[PDB]
């Protein structure tokens, strides 16, 4: 069985996630509406709102607050698009092969994302990633542990206190691995599967940074982004 | 630099 | 009577304005919706869209295109909020004392603007300005001439070719003054009235820059602005 | 600097 320290970590992570992911999606009506690069305004707002949520989630991870502000920014700039891809799995549906956020207005199929300036070189692996992650049938606990582990990866450009963050991510990996053993029947191969998805996210991050570069180099498109998106996905150090 | 990120992070 | 050169200038300005002001206001549905600082997202989009329109208007003013890009930026940064205040008179209604843009969703009373972070120190003079300008009952020709004259003011911080722009604004003032004499019955005092409104706009510009400074110094608010708003109302040279 | 304004102005 798991210890109290590990149990408190799971509780903190679940609560943090319930505090920052609204299953009702009612805030989506405040975004610039979708149009079917007609979808860029709506998806820019969607991602902008999602980044604020990830920041809120990160601040409630045990020990993340105790990092320097530079390390927190470092981690968030490298990992934000990855956490968004992970957290979005919760709206992803295998039936529709789309992200369904509580209404046909906010049902995003792949072709919607084409009209925000992305190509299949990103959307193909993205959707296969969502499919595979959805098939893992992760417990809520496992889902939130993976986001925290992804966020707390020391192997990011810009990180200062490599030792401290690797310790944090070590703790979470131990929690996850113990959780999968005790609470997840038939979980013998699950941890390795989850670690592989982390590797998949690195390649999706790379392809996304590529396509974001092309858009942000055209002011008529980058002007449709939000200030927070420009800050987080931008290249400043 | 990182004006918004520093806020938000409190 | 007026000459052909002056007549062509009036025609060019009217056409430019008809090309950049949509009386149907149908684009407003694409803005983040209004909420009744709940109105900041919607009004930020409104102003952002209006700035693009003013740029489009400026580019069709005779001779503005022939300025250096620095002078064009100089003029636009100083004068954008003034042209917006002028051009908005076309949606302003004396009956409602509001700006009515083709629907109750896009009817902006003063209290809406309070919920975007402004105080009566701006909204009081703004609305009195709209009232007085509306009472002048300007001809379309006179309305567009005043916007071009306001845009082409050499007395702006940053302007390089003071002589060239003053010549341009001289030409337009001559056109306006001749137009008011020949085509506007009872226009004997109109030119002076219009020149005074230009002075009124300087003070509204000043009060607005003040209140924009306070908002933009709080990232939780400035993050709701658009990139174009931040560029134009910002202080870079 | 003035990235968007320079575009737009063509
Ligand atoms: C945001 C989430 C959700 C749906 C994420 C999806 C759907 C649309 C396309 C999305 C945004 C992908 C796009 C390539 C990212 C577009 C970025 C930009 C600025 C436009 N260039 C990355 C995640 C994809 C909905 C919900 O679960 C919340 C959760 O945070
Ligand atoms: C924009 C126009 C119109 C309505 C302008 C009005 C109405 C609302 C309050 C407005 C925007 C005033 C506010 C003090 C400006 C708010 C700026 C910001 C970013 C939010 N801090 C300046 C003009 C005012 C509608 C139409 O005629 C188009 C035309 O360009």
């Amino acid at each position: 069985m798991l210890s109290d320290e590990q149990m408190q970590i799971i509780n903190s992570l679940v609560e943090a996630h319930h505090k920052t992911y609204d299953d009702s999606y009612s805030d989506f009506v405040r975004f610039r509406p979708p149009v079917r690069l007609s979808m860029l305004p709506h998806l820019a707002d969607l991602v902008s709102y999602s980044i604020q949520k990830v920041i809120g989630f990160a601040k409630m991870i045990p020990g993340f607050r105790d990092l320097t502000a530079e390390d927190q920014i470092a981690l968030l700039k490298s990992s934000a698009i990855e956490i968004i891809m992970l957290r979005s799995n919760q709206s992803f549906s295998l039936e529709d092969m789309s992200w369904s956020c509580g209404g046909p207005d906010f049902k995003y199929c792949i072709n919607d994302v084409t009209k925000a300036g992305h190509t299949l070189e990103l959307l193909e692996p993205l959707v296969k990633f969502q499919v595979g992650l959805k098939k893992l049938k992760l417990h809520e606990e496992e889902h939130v542990l993976l986001m925290a582990i992804c966020l707390l990866s020391p192997d990011r450009p810009g990180v200062q206190d490599h030792v401290r963050i690797e310790a944090l991510q070590d703790r979470l990996c131990d929690v996850l691995q113990a959780y999968i053993r005790i609470q997840h029947p038939g979980g013998r191969l699950l941890y390795a599967k989850m670690i592989q998805k982390l590797a998949d996210l690195r390649s999706l991050n790379e392809e996304h940074s590529k396509q974001y570069r092309s858009l942000s180099f055209q002011p008529e498109h980058s002007m449709q982004l939000t200030p927070l998106v420009l800050e987080v996905f931008g290249s400043e150090v | 630099r990182h004006k918004i990120l520093h806020r938000l992070l409190q």
